[PDB]
């Protein structure tokens, strides 16, 4: 599988920014493409060995960590570090035949009792979103909490929080220019904090938004899309120009 | 584009 490397250390914008270019280059064939907004390759049919992409990440203290991520989704499935591999719990029977084609060279395998989406690890964690710190210190420290998963040294809620500054700061960020571009001002002004509720909001509408535009009436919505702005407040999206912008890859809907 | 946020 293609593997795209990032590191922490001496992190810019412009190597945030190009390692994320890089992440949604390799998601998408860029054949298929709805209102200027790129589509990710369709579940059905794709090939076991066109179903996956790595991501290896490196930071400061010198710890890699290797995470896979679905092309059909941009999410994280699992990771590697040093030779164990850590998958959440699979959906259903082909997702758990998928995974079992990551990381083979490994001498230990686990699956998780939990998920990887976002109501699971917040629990874990015991903290929300919207009380997780992102940027690239919090992204240092996620990488080597999760290589000491694999030495005994990290306990679970360290874990799951580290799976959510990861989730955010790789998938979130390949889904959304808008995502991208918070945690380029992070990085740009040196800062770490929580993502706010419009970050949040997108986060988890980004299957909604996919479906809205891909059976959009040539790009108006057939009903609106509730989204928030920044101070929480709520607002409608009524058609797909507004959010060329925002969104820069789609889970596959139709052809 | 970021604008719809603010």
């Amino acid at each position: 599988y293609p593997i795209i490397n990032f590191t922490t250390a001496g992190a810019t914008v412009q190597s945030y920014t190009n390692f994320i270019r890089a992440v949604r280059g390799r998601l998408t064939t860029g054949a298929d493409v709805r209102h200027e907004i790129p589509v990710l390759p369709n579940r059905v049919g794709l090939p076991i060995n066109q179903r996956f992409i790595l991501v290896e990440l490196s930071n400061h203290a010198e710890l890699s960590v290797t995470l896979a991520l679905d092309v059909t989704n941009a999410y994280v499935v699992g990771y590697r570090a040093g030779n164990s591999a850590y998958f959440f719990h699979p959906d259903n029977q082909e997702d758990a035949e998928a995974i079992t084609h990551l990381f083979t060279d490994v001498q230990n395998r686990y699956t998780f009792a939990f998920g990887g989406n976002y109501d699971r690890l917040e629990q874990l964690a015991g903290n929300l979103r919207e009380n997780i710190e992102l940027g690239n210190g919090p992204l240092e420290e996620a990488i080597s909490a999760l290589y000491y998963y694999s030495t005994g040294g990290t306990q679970l809620p360290t874990l799951a929080r580290s799976f959510i500054i990861c989730i955010q700061m790789i998938s979130e960020a390949a889904r959304f220019q808008y995502i991208e571009g918070e945690m380029r001002t992070r990085i740009r002004y040196n800062r770490r904090s929580a993502p706010d509720p419009s970050v949040i909001t997108l986060e988890n509408s980004w299957g909604r938004l996919s479906t809205a535009i891909q059976e959009s009436n040539q790009g108006a919505f057939a009903s609106p899309i509730q989204l928030q702005r920044r101070n929480g407040s709520k607002f409608s999206v009524y058609d797909v120009s507004i959010l060329i912008p925002i969104i820069a890859l789609m889970v596959y809907r139709c052809a | 584009g970021f604008g719809l946020f603010d």
